[PDB]
RNA sequence: AAGGGCACCACCAGGAGUGGAGCCUGCGGCUUAAUUUGACCAACACGGGAAACCUCACCCGGCCCGGACACGGACAGGAUUGACAGAUUGAUAGCUCUUUCUCGAUUCCGUGGGUGGUGGUGCAUGGCCGUUCUUAGUUGGUGGAGCGAUUUGUCUGGUUAAUUCCGAUAACGAACGAGACUCUGGCAUGCUAACUAGUUACGCGACCCCCGAGCGGUCGGCGUCCCCCAACUUCUUAGAGGGACAAGUGGCGUUCAGCCACCCGAGAUUGAGCAAUAACAGGUCUGUGAUGCCCUUAGAUGUCCGGGGCUGCACGCGCGCUACACUGACUGGCUCAGCGUGUGCCUACCCUACGCCGGCAGGCGCGGGUAACCCGUUGAACCCCAUUCGUGAUGGGGAUCGGGGAUUGCAAUUAUUCCCCAUGAACGAGGAAUUCCCAGUAAGUGCGGGUCAUAAGCUUGCGUUGAUUAAGUCCCUGCCCUUUGUACACACCGCC
């Protein structure tokens, strides 16, 4: 895929600041429903959550016409080592308030 | 103050359609409320007629689902103001309420 | 091919702008209500959504 | 109001998302004994409820696994920030449950148990539950 | 198949080398020997081409002929 | 083969028809680059399949990777990506060619390996669905009989829509199916209620009568929840209930199960839904991110775009529509419905009142309605009442075909649809055959919904007018039970 570095730092950004990412089955959207203002598609978001699928960083899970991915841990330390993320962040999923 | 509230409930089975309208206008005649009768608004009847067969071989059997909406609703009277009076709807699930003032 | 002509033909109607919610089929689709779904899937997901067959 | 959908149309689509968020949950939840979905909708907040039978797989670690859940439905379904709450309860006489008697013949089908012997287990189970 | 034409000849870059077209003289003096996109995204890190009869900016695809 | 019973997917007696004409549409064939394909009672207006594009699976061409990931090469002295101009192209596809710019680690190349497919296989399958079958049938436990496959129970008989029941009984006790059940229709001047429903009454009006009424006649005119400023629920809406049970009477019957008739009653058989065991090589892999295997996977069977095709015609068949006319057609007047839809997550596209313009299709402004609030009191058709026509292929029929005007769409040619003026073809009740049907039924007749940017000769529903014949039979077509015969068991489309 061909996605830019913003492209791909935003969408990785997204899935850290909570720990799913949910997309509609559709290559032909302009632009993501949420983090439009990044001006990336869901045919980049979809292409990038199937990479970090295969490599393991995250579960797909496909309803009707969506998926519900879910970060792991192998991919908490990816994100964390990709975006020099201190080791004290964690997304909302993971940890909330506690 | 003097207010205006008219609470319509829309649901889809009559027996908690009446529960739920019944247990407001006790509590409304209980606080002495000047409860409207209970109105019912022509039941509303979704009517889809499809084929049985997913694959247009047989002898062209047809499906015919239903879907039932029933619609009912009060007026509340009092010389004071309403909504504090009663803040509660004491509802069960499959029922929908609608509060509007008569300004609307 | 390039963002010029991929997506390029208008689709503001006809067969091929609507599409099942669920199994992205173009055939016996149920417009009734905003249902949008096919005509299996409905049979299908019918008693879920609330319709039943009184007769 | 004319923002408001009719009455017709928003009960059809109070459907369409009880059973888009029933076949969510079977699909994602089949494995952990679910069982099915039940929501009281109120507007200020919705509620919906997972009949499980392993409920304390459903949660997962520190409740990770209901949050991740209740943020994806969330974000699919467009609710306010907040305004949905999911919760789990443990099906009472889970051997009743014809779904997951379902799964737990797929179970033993998978594990490779001869398909007469896991049936016949399975319904002495049923008919042992009452 | 047997399609009638041929296999389509897919395009391979020209794999140039060192760009350094823009040159110093007497130890020293900063001049371009090309032209500049005046652009406020092509900006003037990037630099129009010398084709022929005009000049063509990386970005902003501006061309810029003589008559 | 016999005995008994049953059914308008059988007949009788009839009705409407179909088969004959034209046309719409679906199959076969022919033609074609392609005319994509499945299906042959239980396929052929079926795949909700009314295809201009999409759909689309077919044909002629052209792009893109939307080939994850691992490994090995290559690489900030550059892996690679876009691109204005000209040539090229159907194209304003930098698709490719000349020219250099431009992005910078996202890619590129190779090997494994993904992934996608309306690609094959429904004779590998799941689910769904049709059919055997909506007939009344089906099965354990214990006991009895048999060496056993099996049998009894599950029956001589009467009765029933029904192995429904009464009874006889080596069976007894059960289970499913039938029934019961759910929805709908018919009645409640009884209850609960109603400005998003009305009716009466009263007050303002408007018009007629006025001799003279006057509590006169009409008003879908306005008011009396515009809260002190009327009542009521008959009509409408919808809930709780009630109501019908073969209950009462007469007869038949073992006087049992029940049957016939009659009274009172709204109702003495309202229609549907659901629906057993076992099975079919019935249909669907072209509904699915249901699916096994196989095929393909970069010059793609992925996907996108342009164009064509799915409509193509010596012919045969099926479902239908319009008719063949005077019980009619045309023109005008009058007059009555019920289902039910209506502004869009994606998604762009709603129902329409009123005013103006036009002859029409339409157009232009203003609203109202997310709805018992607006369309809408749905001023529907047929029917009814007047006019013209006059038994002729005629004012029946409107096929074919020319010209013109609009609307939808990106696009109307192979005519999308609609309007106007011209053309008036077959067709004078249709052979052999053959379909459906018993009461608000057939049929005539329109109106909704689905498909829908544009749309119905289709289908699913609704209302309106509204019958003839029959209350039987096993003759034909089949079905159920018993007995019977069998060399059949792929079960008579058998076997030989
Ligand atoms: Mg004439």
């Amino acid at each position: 895929m061909l996605m830019p570095k913003k492209n791909r730092i935003a969408i990785y950004e997204l899935l850290f600041k909570e720990g799913v990412m949910v997309a509609k089955k559709d290559v032909h959207m302009p632009k993501h429903p949420e983090l439009a203002d990044k001006n990336v598609p869901n045919l980049h978001v979809m292409k990038a959550m199937q990479s970090l699928k295969s490599r393991g960083y995250v579960k797909e899970q496909f309803a009707w016409r969506h998926f519900y991915w879910y970060l792991t841990n192998e991919g908490i330390q990816y994100l964390r080592d990709y975006l020099h993320l201190p080791p004290e962040i964690v997304p909302a999923t993971l940890r909330r308030s506690r | 103050a003097i207010h205006r509230i008219r609470i319509t409930l829309t649901s889809r089975n009559v027996k908690s359609l009446e529960k739920v309208c019944a247990d407001l206008i006790r509590g409304a005649k209980e606080k002495n409320l000047k409860v409207k009768g209970p109105v019912r608004m022509p039941t509303k009847t979704l009517r889809i007629t499809t084929r049985k067969t997913p694959c247009g071989e047989g002898s062209k059997t047809w499906d015919r689902f239903q879907m039932r909406i029933h619609k009912r609703l009060i007026d509340l009277h009092s010389p004071s103001e309403i909504v504090k009076q009663i803040t509660s709807i004491s509802i069960e699930p499959g029922v929908e309420v609608e509060v509007t003032i008569a300004d609307a | 091919g390039h963002q010029q002509l991929y997506w390029s033909h208008p689709r503001k109607f006809g067969q091929g702008s609507r599409s099942c919610r669920v199994c992205s089929n173009r055939h016996g689709l149920i417009r009734k209500y905003g249902l949008n779904m096919c005509r299996q899937c409905f049979r299908q997901y019918a008693k879920d959504i609330g319709f039943i067959k009184l007769d | 109001m004319a923002v408001q959908i009719s009455k017709k149309r928003k009960f059809v689509a109070d459907g369409i998302f009880k059973a888009e968020l029933n076949e969510f949950l079977t699909r994602e939840l089949a494995e952990d004994g679910y069982s099915g979905v039940e929501v009281r909708v109120t507007p200020t907040r919705t509620e919906i409820i997972i009949l499980a039978t392993r409920t304390q797989n459903v949660l997962g670690e520190k409740g990770r696994r209901i949050r991740e859940l209740t943020a994806v439905v969330q974000k699919r379904f467009g609710f306010p920030e907040g305004s949905v709450e999911l919760y789990a309860e443990k099906v009472a006489t889970r051997g009743l449950c014809a779904i997951a008697q379902a799964e737990s013949l797929r179970y033993k089908l998978l594990g490779g148990l001869a398909v007469r012997r896991a049936c016949y287990g399975v319904l002495r189970f049923i008919m042992e539950s009452g | 198949y047997t399609t009638p034409k041929k296999n389509k000849h897919k395009r391979k870059k020209v794999k140039l080398a060192v760009l350094k077209y823009y040159k110093v003289d007497e130890n020293g003096k900063i001049s371009r020997l090309r032209r500049e996109c005046p652009s406020d995204e092509c900006g003037a890190g990037v630099f129009m081409a010398s084709h022929f009869d005009r000049h063509y900016c990386g970005k902003c695809c501006l061309t810029y002929c003589f008559n």
